[PDB]
């Protein structure tokens, strides 16, 4: 007997989990354009730390890592069936515990709201999609190049170039 | 002793006609008007003396961002808001219908008496020619075929030949 | 295309030409 | 129906669920009538109670068969054209090997486009235009490519006189119920004034455009496109512009010609396609026929009129509803039209009518079988309509106590006799060639039915052959060889590419095969006689018409109570004839190259695509998968990477498609439903099925669903089996 | 690499097959196109099957002997994309056929008498439920499995 | 003409201008690529 | 399709792996191959060997009865 907009909790939260990690992304590029230098892939192993011991392994970087990430990303969870997690700003996002204008069902198209101080992420969706897309962009042009922009003498008006593979 | 024909939307065909050849307006007197020897010959060495080409089609990008935008945005508002679901006005949505668009919404309407209304004067200017256009264009759109099929020299395709007296191209008049 | 000089020095010629005595056909018999 | 009867729109029927019997197609939902709609499509028990249309429907979309023919036909005169191979393969014949068809080389295809003649890669033919097309008092490829126009000319018109009825608000009754005058026209003047209008066009400019064609040339070097006209000129080799005669009567004389026709018989050293001095007298002498013939007449009168002790009373009157019928004379007429189809698949490779057929083996033989299965397919049908006849036609019982009526009379009877005569055969017509099998396995041959163990002595002759080829001495005249090569006496030289028709021996080995055929023919119509006779009315069910000639099978009862109705004995009428047919090919090619076609050389010793092998060895039945579908057929699994290995490459499906048939064929009914369901269930769990009722086959779309495949399969299994073993060697 | 043998850069066997074969195209000393513009065996469907000379592009491919190439796809070496990289691709494909499947049908059993408007189509292929399938992110992946096609209509 | 909710109808075989064509542009993509049996990307 | 049409390339054929693979993991000592710990040896049984399977259930590819064929497309 259900009929239209449910979901309540769900995936909007997915949306600004996907942002602020698109965002917190290109936080990742960033570096390597005002002074460009070093940078592409790089398969970077990051930015090391100093010159006593290590050697291109000293084991897994990563995988010893997300053990720790891991229980305390089932928090998430650990939060969004029942709601908890004292600053309380993604979930429905801060305010305190307000947005039940959709915590308790009945969304259809809710807006909502978040922040004692002044406005919102709101200008700070924008930022969310840009961000969310920019990656697109970001992991679209490498198989081809790996630059932007510099001025009119001969780069920026494309001229010859291989195209994809076949 | 006749087709049930009439489309309904046979009214969309026709504001879709003045696209068309209103459209097509805009090339029977820049084509035709040409200016033959204006004073003579045009010479473009200019956005396309020396810096790789300009356009082709990253021309088409350039066109047709902001023609994506006109087009794109013409009859999806041309006025019809309201648009939801459920039963027939008939076109095949109406869903604005009854609705002129918003209740107490705003300035939805375009000048007085409760309408779209431009008043019931303007018959007059785009009746003949402008959907002459439409009468025009057919013929004279079709001036197509004799302008430059026949394929100046170079190029016969599929040997058949079949016939041959002279050529055959554009400038005006006629042999005869 | 891409133009110098000039669509021509000398303009469109003798490729239609006919002119003192357009002769051929009228004439010819 | 209902909208909007009756006056009161134009305004047409474009939605509102159904149409066809009357808690029709009912709101509620269902699949069996998307088979219904299609089926029964053209019928009459529904549409109106009332003849009147129906003549009208039929006179209409009859129609756009012609218009068909003509839009086929058309692709195919183009085609015969500018796809080419026919301009090049006249210049060059005996060497050619014919194309009009072509890929596009798009995904695997090409490898069925492989050198056919005139330098061009293509797939061959076996469909005798370029033959037909000799004809061409003219040549050029372009023209057959207004022919080809011409044709869809004839269409469009021949195909807007269609509009030109039922929809225009057509004629009635008296036009076709008074048929008074119909054959008077047709016979006359079409009949005749084609063969007639044949005639002329057959003369003038065809036989003189092969007159001087039997010898060399490149066309244009011949036959100018209106050259033919007042011009009697070049008339003047190939006889008089009548030099002193004035329209036929005798105060003629002759002290040395007598006009074109002087009468041939056999065969063009050259061209032996028959000769063509002939084919337009004996056109002319048709025509005349048809000219004088379809005069009469006015109906009754001659069939009111001889009757009898036993003979039949009822003969007089044999049906004012001969004009109130059609289910009737349609069915009459496919057993004429049809077994007046098949007596062309003999006159035509025993006398051939075209030039450059026989030492073209392929490009009629095909002709012979399919031509064939018409003269067959057209046969079971002009029984099935009968039954549609005896069934329901007529309103009431107006009709009466005649030839009927009598033969019903009898009727277990007629069919009584006929049984007992297929058993007779079958016994001495199959079992005869199994003797052979138990006996030349267990091996003694001294007892075998050998063309040379019973007795039967190095000669058959003596019979009515030896007494055809030998008759131009009787009242015949002559003309030198026979009326078809083929025949006993004399004459040999037929042919210098390879070879055409000779003789042609028979004995045993041929002896019975003609008798299999008997009880093969016999068998079919057994089934389809008591099928049709047995119609209406039976001592197995009397309450017997009720529905219609189709009915699935009455019911579990009586015993049996399944088969019965007639929709059905042309349902197992096919079953046979597709044997009938089907073994009477398997006859044909094996003779015809086991002997006659094979090839001359020096000393004109004969070689036979086989070395008679038919001998005393098809007598074994094994000999026929031993000789034949073992021997012949190793050319259709060689097949593959070719250029014809569309044959090979049909050949396994279609060799599946049979082989999916008895599925159909074989098996029950609430079956596939009580299957359906289970379906139908774990459909409803997603939410994904209702809608529109899903329903098993209609029992007897389900023996549609045999039958019509267990055709297209079982057949075009040999349409490839065949094309595989002409195309090459042979 | 695994069972057969290795790919194109060394396969004798596919070697000979490359080689006689087709170029028996050859077959046909001339017949006759010396110039001609037609008979097209000459040009490509040779050099189209042909051109693919010792390159095919390269793709590894084992080819057994006899040397047609076999298919292992274990997802190692090289053999990945000769299942799933088309496999993904045909189960994408498909459920886009039928989400739309359960869609131009979950949208009708309503309104008004709505018995077989499915023997003529309300909206063509739908074109309306169309893209839902593209306008699948995630989708019947969960709301499949979590309410609407919900255990309750199980 | 046809703005939201569902749309006009069309025939019995419409799958005749739909397994001909649409399936058809495929042999489009089967000469572009006159080529399969794996697949670069992009 | 493909044979007749010309092309025995182009044929679609899957070797049968999970068939030949129960047996490499026998005594198809077929033309070597690893298999990660397995690989021929480094491990072997070491629980088994001169016990049990002998010459027995060794009887390899033996083309002429070696009990296994060796499984292809
Ligand atoms: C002069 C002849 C001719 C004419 C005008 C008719 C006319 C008629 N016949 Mg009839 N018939 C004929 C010859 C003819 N028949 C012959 C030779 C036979 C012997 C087989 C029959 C056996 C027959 C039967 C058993 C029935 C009729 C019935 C009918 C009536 C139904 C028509 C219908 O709905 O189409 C029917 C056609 C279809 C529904 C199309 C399906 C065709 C399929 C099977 C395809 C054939 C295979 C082919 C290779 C497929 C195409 C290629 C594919 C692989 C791509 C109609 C009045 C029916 C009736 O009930 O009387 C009122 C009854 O069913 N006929
Ligand atoms: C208080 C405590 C603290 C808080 C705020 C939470 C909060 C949460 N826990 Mg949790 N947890 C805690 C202590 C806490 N836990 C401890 C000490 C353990 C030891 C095992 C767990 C073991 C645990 C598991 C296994 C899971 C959670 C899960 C969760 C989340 C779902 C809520 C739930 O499943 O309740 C349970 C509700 C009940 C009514 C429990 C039923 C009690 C019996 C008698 C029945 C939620 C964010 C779930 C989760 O987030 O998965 C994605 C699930 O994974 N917890
Ligand atoms: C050689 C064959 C042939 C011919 C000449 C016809 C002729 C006809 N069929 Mg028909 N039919 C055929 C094969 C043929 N059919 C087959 C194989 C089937 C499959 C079962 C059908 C199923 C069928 C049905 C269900 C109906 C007809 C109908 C008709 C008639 C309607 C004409 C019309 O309404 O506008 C002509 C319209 C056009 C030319 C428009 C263009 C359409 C395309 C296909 C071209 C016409 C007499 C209708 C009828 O009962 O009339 C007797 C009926 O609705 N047919
Ligand atoms: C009798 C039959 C009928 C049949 C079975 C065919 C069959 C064919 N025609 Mg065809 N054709 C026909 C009547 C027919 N035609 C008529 C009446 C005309 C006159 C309008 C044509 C004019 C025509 C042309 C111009 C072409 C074909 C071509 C073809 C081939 C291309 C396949 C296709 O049409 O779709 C895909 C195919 C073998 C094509 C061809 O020959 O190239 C291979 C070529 O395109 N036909
Ligand atoms: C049905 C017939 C067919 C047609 C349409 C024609 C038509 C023609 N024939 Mg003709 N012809 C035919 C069969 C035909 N023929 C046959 C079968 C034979 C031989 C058996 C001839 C032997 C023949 C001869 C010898 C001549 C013609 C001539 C002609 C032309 C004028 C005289 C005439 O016959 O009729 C019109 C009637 C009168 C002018 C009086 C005319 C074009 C003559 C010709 O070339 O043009 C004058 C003349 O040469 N025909
Ligand atoms: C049933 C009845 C009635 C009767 C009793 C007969 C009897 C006969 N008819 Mg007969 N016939 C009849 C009605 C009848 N006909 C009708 C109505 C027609 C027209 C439909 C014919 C057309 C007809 C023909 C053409 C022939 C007969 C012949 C015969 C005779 C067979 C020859 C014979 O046995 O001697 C032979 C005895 C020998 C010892 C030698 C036989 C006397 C045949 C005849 O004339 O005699 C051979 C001839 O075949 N009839
Ligand atoms: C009786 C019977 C038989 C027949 C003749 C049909 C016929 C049909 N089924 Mg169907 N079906 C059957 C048994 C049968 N089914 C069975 C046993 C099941 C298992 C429950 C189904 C489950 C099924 C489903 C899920 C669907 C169909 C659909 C269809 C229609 C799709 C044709 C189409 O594309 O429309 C014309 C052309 C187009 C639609 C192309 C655009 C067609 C009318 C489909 C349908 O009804 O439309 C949505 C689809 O819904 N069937
Ligand atoms: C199909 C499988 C399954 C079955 C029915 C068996 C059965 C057997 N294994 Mg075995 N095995 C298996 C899977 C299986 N294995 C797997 C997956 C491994 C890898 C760890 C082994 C590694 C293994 C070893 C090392 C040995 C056996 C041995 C044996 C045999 C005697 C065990 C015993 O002494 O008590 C017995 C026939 C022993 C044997 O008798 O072989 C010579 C011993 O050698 N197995
Ligand atoms: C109009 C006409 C005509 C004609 C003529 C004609 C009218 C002819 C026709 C003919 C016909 C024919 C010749 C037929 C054909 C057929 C066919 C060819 C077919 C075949 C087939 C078969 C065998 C079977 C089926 C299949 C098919 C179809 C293939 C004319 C008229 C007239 C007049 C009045 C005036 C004066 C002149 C005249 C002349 C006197
Ligand atoms: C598997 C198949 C097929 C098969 C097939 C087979 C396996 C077989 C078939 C067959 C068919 C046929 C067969 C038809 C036809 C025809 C014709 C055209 C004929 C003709 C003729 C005539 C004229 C008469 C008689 C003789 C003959 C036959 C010659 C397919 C499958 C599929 C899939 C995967 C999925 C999707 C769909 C498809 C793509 C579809
Ligand atoms: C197998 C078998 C069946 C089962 C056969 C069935 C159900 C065939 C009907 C299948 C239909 C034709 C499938 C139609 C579905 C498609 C047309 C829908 C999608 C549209 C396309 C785009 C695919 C019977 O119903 C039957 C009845 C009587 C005697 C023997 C048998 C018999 O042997």
């Amino acid at each position: 007997l259900a009929e239209d907009p449910e979901n309540l909790r769900w995936f909007v939260q997915a949306e600004l989990v996907n942002g602020r990690w698109a965002m917190l992304g290109v936080a990742g590029m960033l570096l390597p354009e005002v002074f460009t230098s070093i940078g592409i892939i790089n398969v970077p192993k990051w930015y090391a730390a100093g010159k006593e011991e290590y050697f291109a392994s000293s084991s897994t970087l990563f995988v010893i890592e997300f053990i720790l990430s891991h229980y305390v990303e089932i928090r998430r969870w650990q939060d969004i069936k029942n709601p908890g997690s004292v600053n309380q700003d993604p979930i429905f996002k801060q305010y305190s515990l307000p947005a039940g204008e959709v915590g308790y069902p009945g969304g259809i198209f809710n807006p909502l709201n978040f922040a004692p101080t002044l406005e919102a992420k709101e200008k700070e969706i924008a930022n969310g999609r840009l961000m969310l897309a920019f990656l697109g962009f970001i992991i679209q042009h490498n198989v081809t190049g790996k630059g932007p922009f510099d001025n009119l003498l001969q780069h920026i008006s494309d001229p010859w170039h291989n195209t994809i593979v076949q | 002793s006749d087709p049930e024909s009439l489309r309904w939307n046979v009214q969309a065909e026709l504001v879709h006609s003045r696209w068309a050849m209103l459209g097509a307006a805009g090339i029977f007197i820049p084509e035709f008007l040409t200016k033959l020897g204006i004073l003579n010959t045009p010479s473009w060495y200019t956005a396309g003396e020396q810096e790789y080409f300009t356009d082709t089609t990253t021309l088409f990008i350039v066109e047709l961002v902001f023609i994506g935008w006109a087009e794109g945005r013409r009859w999806a508002d041309i006025l019809n808001p309201g648009c939801v679901n459920t039963d027939p006005i008939f076109p095949n949505n109406k869903l604005t219908g009854t609705d002129v668009g918003y209740p107490g919404g705003l300035w939805f309407d375009p000048l007085g008496w409760g309408s779209a209304s431009p008043q019931k004067l303007k018959e007059l200017r785009t009746k003949e020619i402008k959907n002459g256009r439409l009468a025009m264009l057919a013929v004279m759109g079709a001036w197509f075929q004799h302008i430059y099929t026949g394929t100046g020299p170079i190029d016969n395709l599929f040997a058949a030949h079949l016939a041959d007296p002279h050529a055959t191209i554009f400038a005006a008049f006629t042999p005869k | 295309g891409v133009i110098e000089e000039y669509l021509e020095k000398s303009k469109t010629n003798k490729e239609l030409n006919d002119k003192k005595r357009l002769a051929t056909t009228g004439a010819n018999f | 129906l209902v909208d909007r009867d009756p006056i009161k729109t134009s305004f047409e029927q474009w939605a509102k669920p159904g149409h066809f019997s009357r808690t029709i197609a009912k709101g509620p939902d269902t699949t069996t009538w998307i088979w219904n709609l299609h089926a029964d499509a053209h019928d009459f028990d529904s549409h109106t109670s009332d003849l009147e249309e129906i003549s009208r429907k039929v006179f209409s979309a009859h129609f756009g068969q012609l218009s068909i023919i003509f839009l086929w036909l058309s692709g195919m005169y183009f085609h015969g054209a500018r796809f080419s191979n026919y301009e090049a393969w006249l210049n060059d014949p005996t060497h050619i090997g014919p194309s009009a068809q072509v890929v596009w080389p798009i995904v695997g295809q090409e490898i069925l486009n492989g050198d056919v003649g005139g330098g061009f890669r293509g797939i061959q033919i076996t469909s005798g235009f370029f033959q037909i097309w000799r004809a061409s008092g003219i040549t050029s490829e372009l023209q057959l490519y207004c022919t080809a126009i011409g044709a869809l000319v004839f269409a469009g018109l021949m195909l807007f006189a269609g509009w030109f009825h039922y929809h225009k608000a057509a004629p009635k009754l008296a036009w076709f119920q008074d048929v008074e005058s119909m054959l008077n026209h047709h016979l006359a003047g079409l009949l005749g004034l084609g063969s007639l209008s044949w005639a002329r066009h057959q003369v003038h400019v065809s036989l003189p455009i092969n007159q001087f064609l039997n010898a060399g040339v490149d066309p244009k070097e011949i036959p100018l496109p209106h050259e033919f006209i007042l011009n009697r000129d070049l008339l003047a080799q190939l006889y008089p512009s009548f030099a002193e005669g004035a329209t036929p009567f005798f105060t003629l004389n002759w002290s040395k010609y007598a006009d074109f026709l002087t009468f041939r018989g056999g065969l063009d050293p050259l061209t032996g396609g028959l000769w063509l001095t002939d084919i337009a007298h004996h056109h002319l002498a048709i025509a005349i026929l048809f000219l004088i013939a379809g005069h009469m007449y006015r109906i009754k009168d001659i069939l009111e009129a001889h009757k009898g002790p036993f003979t039949g009373q009822g003969h007089k009157g044999l049906y004012e509803i001969l004009t109130t019928s059609w289910h009737a004379q349609l069915s009459i007429n496919l057993a004429m039209l049809g077994s007046l189809t098949i007596v062309v698949a003999q006159h035509m490779y025993s006398m051939p009518p075209y030039p450059y057929l026989a030492t073209d083996y392929a490009t009629q033989l095909s002709l012979f079988t399919h031509h064939m299965w018409i003269g067959g397919f057209l046969i079971v049908g002009a029984a099935a309509h009968a039954a549609i006849f005896m069934v329901r036609d007529y309103d009431p019982t107006t009709r009466y106590n005649d030839l009927l009526d009598r033969v019903l009379r009898h009727r277990d009877a007629i069919i009584s006799h006929l049984n007992w005569v297929c058993i007779f055969l079958g016994f001495h017509s199959f079992g005869l060639y199994i003797h052979n099998d138990t006996m030349s396995a267990l091996g003694r041959p001294q007892d075998m039915f050998s063309d040379t163990a019973i007795q039967l002595q190095p000669v058959f002759a003596q019979w009515i052959q030896n007494t055809h080829a030998l008759a131009p001495g009787t009242t015949a005249p002559g003309a030198t060889a026979s009326t078809s090569l083929t025949w006993g006496g004399g004459d040999l030289v037929a042919v210098g590419n390879k070879v055409a028709l000779l003789p042609i021996p028979l004995g045993t080995a041929d002896f019975l095969v003609h008798h299999i055929h008997a009880f093969t023919i016999h068998v079919t119509v057994l089934i389809l006689l008591k099928g049709v006779l047995f119609a209406r009315s039976s001592r197995l069910i009397p309450d017997k018409a009720n529905l219609g000639f189709r009915f699935p099978c009455d019911g579990p009862g009586r015993g049996g109570t399944c088969q019965v109705s007639a929709w059905d004995h042309v349902f197992l009428g096919l079953f046979w004839m597709y044997n009938s047919i089907s073994v009477v090919i398997f006859h044909f090619s094996w003779k015809m190259q086991s002997d006659v076609w094979g090839t001359i050389n020096d000393q004109g010793v004969v070689t036979h695509i086989t070395a008679g092998n038919f001998a005393q060895s098809s007598i074994t039945i094994n000999g026929w998968l031993r000789d034949f579908l073992w021997a012949q057929a190793s050319q259709v699994i060689q097949s593959y990477g070719s250029s014809l290995s569309a044959y090979g490459l049909f050949f396994l499906g279609a060799h599946f498609v049979w082989a999916f048939s008895l599925m159909f064929l074989f098996s029950g009914r609430g079956y596939w439903q009580e299957l359906i369901e289970s379906i139908v269930w774990a459909h409803n769990k997603l939410k994904v099925a209702p809608a529109t009722q899903p329903r098993a086959l209609s029992i007897v779309q389900g023996r549609a669903v045999g039958v019509t495949h267990y055709l297209l399969g079982g057949i075009a299994t040999t349409w490839a089996f065949f094309l595989a073993r002409i195309i090459a060697v042979g | 690499d695994i069972a057969g043998l290795t790919p194109c850069k060394e396969s004798k066997q596919f070697a000979k097959r490359e080689k006689q074969a087709l170029k028996k195209l050859q077959a046909s000393l001339k017949l006759y196109a010396d110039d001609s513009a037609p008979a097209l065996a000459i040009k490509a469907t040779m050099e189209k099957t042909k051109k693919r000379f010792d390159n095919y592009g390269k793709y590894g491919l084992l080819c057994g002997s006899d040397g047609l190439p076999h298919l292992i796809v274990s997802g190692d070496q090289r053999h990945w994309g000769e299942f799933i990289t088309p496999g993904i691709l045909f189960l994408y494909i498909a459920g886009w056929i039928g989400w739309v499947g359960r869609s131009y049908l979950i949208a009708i059993r309503d309104e008004k008498k709505p018995t077989q408007k499915e023997i003529i189509i309300d909206v063509p292929l739908a074109s309306s439920l169309l893209f839902r399938g593209f306008s699948w992110p995630v989708a019947a992946y969960r709301e499949l499995l979590n309410g609407e096609l919900v255990d309750n209509n199980f | 003409m046809r703005d939201f909710k569902t749309y006009l109808s069309v025939a019995p075989v419409l799958s005749t201008l739909w397994f001909g064509s649409l399936a058809g542009l495929l042999i489009e993509i089967n000469r572009f690529f006159p080529d399969a049996l794996t697949f670069p990307f992009f | 399709v493909m044979l007749a049409f010309g092309t025995p390339e182009k044929q679609i054929l899957i070797e049968p792996i999970f068939a030949q693979w129960i047996q490499s993991a026998h005594g198809k000592t077929t033309y070597g191959f690893d298999i990660p710990l397995s690989s021929t040896n480094g491990p072997a049984l070491n629980a088994g060997r001169n016990i049990w399977l002998p010459g027995w259930l060794n009887a390899i590819n033996e083309n002429s009865n070696s009990l296994f064929l060796t499984i292809g497309p």
